[PDB]
């Protein structure tokens, strides 16, 4: 139950549950897959 | 829910009363097995005998003290009791001890409540009005050493502030390592020819630290903590015998030597009433 | 802004309430539970297990020897022990069921008293047990002893025997803590014809003796122990 | 014609019989078995050496004397040496294992006697020391020898005491562990049967015993006349379901 | 009505109502039955 | 008026509980939001990025040159580093990994270790990583260090090889400040045969390592970090 | 013995490879039965078949 009229004034956010590694892990152009050479 | 059944009169070739305890068991023998009962209801459920009812109510666990005064000068605030810290732990005090001890491993919810009142042994014209700031310092954090450190900042530190005469709560889920926390340990934290034995290496689970927050009056004032500590959501294995001799250290069974006798004599022969 | 009024009580801490809290570890995850054999629920589970009672409490600084009871050949007619039953005192109270029934202020139910023999295979004796209600002295001779609650037991190759100490009382609970209004009785044990040793064997013989609760059992009220106390806080 | 009485074990390459048995307990009413997945933590492929190593060793022979105190073994200290079962315990990082333990008196029908066979899950042993001071390491982890509640205080070692189990309990209420009782009368052998009871799936097997068999003379021998006052007691005890894992180069312990 | 997000923060946990001693009388291999011999 | 108790706690501030406040400018209308790529929902997203361990450490004052693990051409059966692994503490502290587990009390999982070669392409070596469960003591010759977690790493066309520390523990957390019964393990690295320059090539030539958290990984309890703090407040 | 007697013995088979056994701890590692004398007179040990090579000579 929101008392208040603003969004700001709510609690935090509850958890993302987005989790998507690969922006930073593997931000490769032509894509690799593991077990295949890395440089062919 | 009976309690009794009615039996009657018996003359059989079958007897429930000649057991063999050598076999480790403990027969369920009952009244109506060796005398004529009639019939009784239980009219009880066993409710405050539950592990959950047992454990579960406010038990005090440690009781500290630190001073608001002017630290001018002081070279060593955590010894002037400038703030003071306690070594989580609660085996410390023996009365809750002996009832967990009454289990193997436990698991559990905790729910603390901790009370401040203020004191002012000598002369002052009036009782100050003081803020506490308990802050739970784990195990690898940057330990605080004065009363007004940026540890005390708590940026990523659970921590409460609460008034002195007032009372602050809240709850910390089950913080162990493994499944339970070991009331007992026959074990070393590793094969080492001289390192501690028991579950002091085992239960470190970092410690408590307080302090007030406000700066000093013309008088000085004693502010005395007391921690309570509430099981909430508990689990128990391994039931075992019941704390015999006195405590003597945390987390070690160790008995004092030239203890006394535990068990009563008699006044008079085994014959006596 | 909704209207209140405080009532008496706010503010208090009763050590016994039950209400909720905010976490102060908003968001961890507890390590998973893995199984573990002997979960205890009730501690009515656990006074049903029968532990040795030191009757033999004569001695004077604690020793194996309590627990056992001396049998002596030949004597025909005589008292083997006596006590009353206050569970939560005297021999009883360093059992595991005294150390419980210590926590409640109020008992009720039976009681199993099981005697386990050890003396030689090829002796014999047969010996009677007698429970007095509460009311009358505790029985003088086994004449006296006879006419309450009793078991003759034959000793054979069933080596233990197990008397029940039925609730007789008026009032539905008595005190744990000895009370007299509360009482509960006497347990005596006596020769019935006698003990008889076989050749080439000599002195005395012991009979180890058990306590538990039978499940008719109720404790309530729960309280500190008289068992455990301390004077300084313990340091690691 | 089946008793009580009579009994087979047979585990792996070896078998005991017993003429004279009093039941056998299973602690806890659970019968010995792996690790569950779901239990699992350690990410490592365990190994499962079954009848070379779940075979039955019987420890060195007691003699138990009118003056006896009680014997107490750690669990699994005293197989440390014992075949290949010892050899996987040094070898691995991390083991498990449950127990068949027979222990065995035998004497005739004019003695009188009877020990109390316990387990006990975790018995953390008090210094005699008194204070905190500890319990070193060599003197709970005596081997096969097991520690001899009738030696003498030796320093560093535990408190050997027995109307208070080496812990500040009562020898009398020993009985909520699971146990059973020899009584020359009856009896002439104990078995119990130990699942493996931890707050943790796997464990190090030299840095924590999880269990003390502890035999201890109650009601004391009393031999017949003119006949030697002394029994032998033998303990031989099995292990059942063993996996080990996380294996290298092999543990070296103190003395 | 639970007030707070956390499983910790909720009240005390209402009766096992389990109870089974049976694993600390009787943990016997071969089950025993009460009247008959204890052994046969 | 309905009438109300106020528990314990109430008016306390606890830094970690989450609730509602009033807004304090009421009706007021945020900057809409643009894309930017590169959000992070997760620390545990960023983690599993690999970075440099400075794992050449012996120097005296911080320099490029202790990311730089040596390589000597024709030694052989020899050892190339050593550490053990307090994730928490040493060589991992000043990495991405050990920073971030430093924010936490516990943490579980496996890591994953890679060397990357830079020595001339017409060179050539075999190496052998090997990781030491909990128990013993660092290797201290191949011998000993190829009887447990080990990879021979043969140095070619493809530059880089990645070692995974498996979890292997009793307990499923340790902590991440250094303590005894939470232990690792080691990590050691030794010629399988040897590094052999080509001609008219010479010296030393080094390993890069990285060290990062695979997808298995765990980390809980927040806390603060030990690599940060101050003496008085900053300003503009 | 007499009927009033009582014993336990071990009696040990140890495979092709190692030595006679000199002391029963050597002993009990290999097949072997602990035998209680009762009422049951008799105890039947076997020496199973351990062997590489499907026969061996009888000389
Ligand atoms: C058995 C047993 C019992 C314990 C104690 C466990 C409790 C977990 C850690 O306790 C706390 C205490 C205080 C705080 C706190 N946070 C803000 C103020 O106080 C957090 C966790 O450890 N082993």
């Amino acid at each position: 139950i929101n008392y208040y009229k603003d969004a700001a004034s709510t609690s935090s956010a509850g958890q993302s549950l987005s989790m998507d590694p690969s922006k930073f892990t593997e931000p490769v152009k032509d894509l690799m897959l593991k077990g295949a050479p890395a440089l062919n | 829910t009976v309690a009794s059944i009615s039996s009657g009169p018996k003359h059989t070739q079958k007897v429930p009363i000649l057991t063999a305890n050598e076999t480790g068991a403990t027969m369920p023998v009952l009244p109506s097995d060796s005398i004529e009962t009639r019939t009784t209801y239980m009219h009880f459920n066993g409710s405050e005998t539950d592990v959950e009812c047992f454990l579960g109510r406010a038990a005090c666990v440690h009781v500290t003290e630190i001073q608001n005064k002017d630290a001018t000068g002081i070279d060593n605030h955590r010894e002037a009791k400038l703030f003071n810290d306690w070594k989580i732990n609660l085996s410390s005090l023996v009365q809750l001890r002996k009832k967990l001890e009454l289990f193997t491993y436990v698991r559990f919810d905790s729910e603390y409540t901790i009370l401040a009142t203020a004191s002012q042994p000598d002369s002052a014209n009036y009782s100050s009005n003081l803020v506490v700031q308990a802050m739970y310092v784990p195990p690898g954090a940057p330990n605080p050493k004065e009363w007004d450190d940026y540890t005390w900042q708590s940026a990523s530190n659970p921590s409460v502030f609460f008034k002195v005469g007032d009372t602050s709560r809240f709850s910390v889920p089950y913080v162990g390592l493994a499944s339970a926390y070991n009331c007992f340990y026959d074990g070393y934290s590793h094969d080492d020819a001289e390192t501690q034995y028991g579950i002091t290496v085992l239960a470190h689970m970092g410690s408590m630290a307080f302090r007030i927050v406000n700066e000093h009056d013309e008088h000085k004032t004693l502010v005395k903590i007391r921690v309570y500590h509430r099981a909430k959501h508990v689990e128990a294995w391994i039931p075992r015998a019941p704390r015999a001799l006195p405590y003597t250290s945390i987390g070690r069974t160790n008995y004092p030597k030239n203890t006394e006798p535990v068990i009563k004599k008699r006044k008079g022969d085994i014959k006596s009433y | 802004g909704l209207p209140t009024t405080t009532l008496p009580g706010s503010g208090q801490f009763l050590t016994t309430d039950d209400r909720q809290s905010p976490s102060a570890l908003p968001n961890y995850e507890p390590t998973p539970r893995i199984h573990i054999p002997g979960k205890v629920h009730n501690l009515l589970e656990i006074i049903q297990v029968d532990t040795l009672i030191p009757m033999n409490n004569t001695h004077t600084k604690d020793e194996v020897n309590s627990y056992l009871i001396p049998l002596n050949a030949n004597r025909q007619n005589e008292q083997v022990f006596g006590t009353n039953l206050f569970i939560g005192d005297g021999v009883f109270k360093t059992t595991l069921l005294g150390e419980i029934v210590q926590y409640y202020t109020h008992w009720s139910g039976s009681l199993r008293f099981s005697l386990m023999y050890t003396g030689p295979a090829l002796s014999s004796a047969k010996l009677i047990l007698a429970y007095t209600p509460p009311g009358a002295r505790g029985p003088q001779d086994r004449r006296e002893a006879m006419l309450g609650t009793h078991v003759v037991w034959d000793i054979g190759l069933q080596s233990t025997i197990v008397m029940t100490i039925p609730w007789t009382s008026g009032v539905q609970f008595r005190y744990t803590d000895p009370d007299t209004y509360t009482s509960a009785g006497f347990l005596s044990c006596w020769y019935q014809t006698s003990l008889i040793l076989p050749p080439e064997t000599t002195g005395q013989v012991y009979l180890l003796s058990f306590i538990s609760a039978c499940p008719d059992f109720k404790l309530r009220l729960m309280k500190d122990t008289q068992t455990i106390s301390q004077t300084v806080a313990l340091t690691e | 014609g089946y008793s009580d009485r009579v009994q087979q074990i047979t585990l792996g390459n070896s078998t005991i019989t017993t003429q004279e048995a009093a039941n056998a307990v299973v602690c806890y009413a659970e019968w010995p078995e792996y690790l569950p997945d779901v239990d699992a933590s350690d990410v490592n492929k365990t190994s499962k050496p079954d009848t070379s190593v779940c075979r039955f060793y019987t420890l060195d022979s007691k003699t138990w004397t009118t003056g006896s105190k009680g014997w107490c073994w750690k669990l699994p200290d005293a197989l440390k040496d014992m075949g290949v079962f010892g050899q996987n315990m040094f070898f691995h990082s991390l083991g498990r294992s449950g127990y068949t333990v027979h222990v065995q008196c035998n004497a005739t029908k004019f003695h009188s006697g009877c020990l109390l066979v316990v387990v006990i899950p975790e018995h953390q042993l008090a210094s005699h020391e008194g204070g905190n001071v500890s319990v070193k390491y060599t003197f709970t982890h005596p081997g096969e020898r097991g520690i001899d509640l009738s030696s003498a205080n030796e320093v560093g070692g535990p408190v050997k005491d027995v109307l208070y189990n080496m812990n500040g309990t009562l020898l009398g209420n020993l009985l909520i562990f699971p146990h059973q009782f020899i009584n020359l009368r009856t009896n002439n052998t104990a078995t119990i049967v130990i699942p493996y009871i931890n707050s943790v799936p796997i464990d190090s097997m030299t840095r924590h015993n999880n269990v003390s068999l502890m035999v201890i003379p109650i009601a004391p021998l009393t031999v017949p006349t003119g006949a030697t006052p002394s029994l032998p007691i033998t303990v031989t005890i099995a292990p059942m379901c063993t996996e080990f894992s996380g294996i290298r180069s092999k543990s070296i312990v103190p003395q």
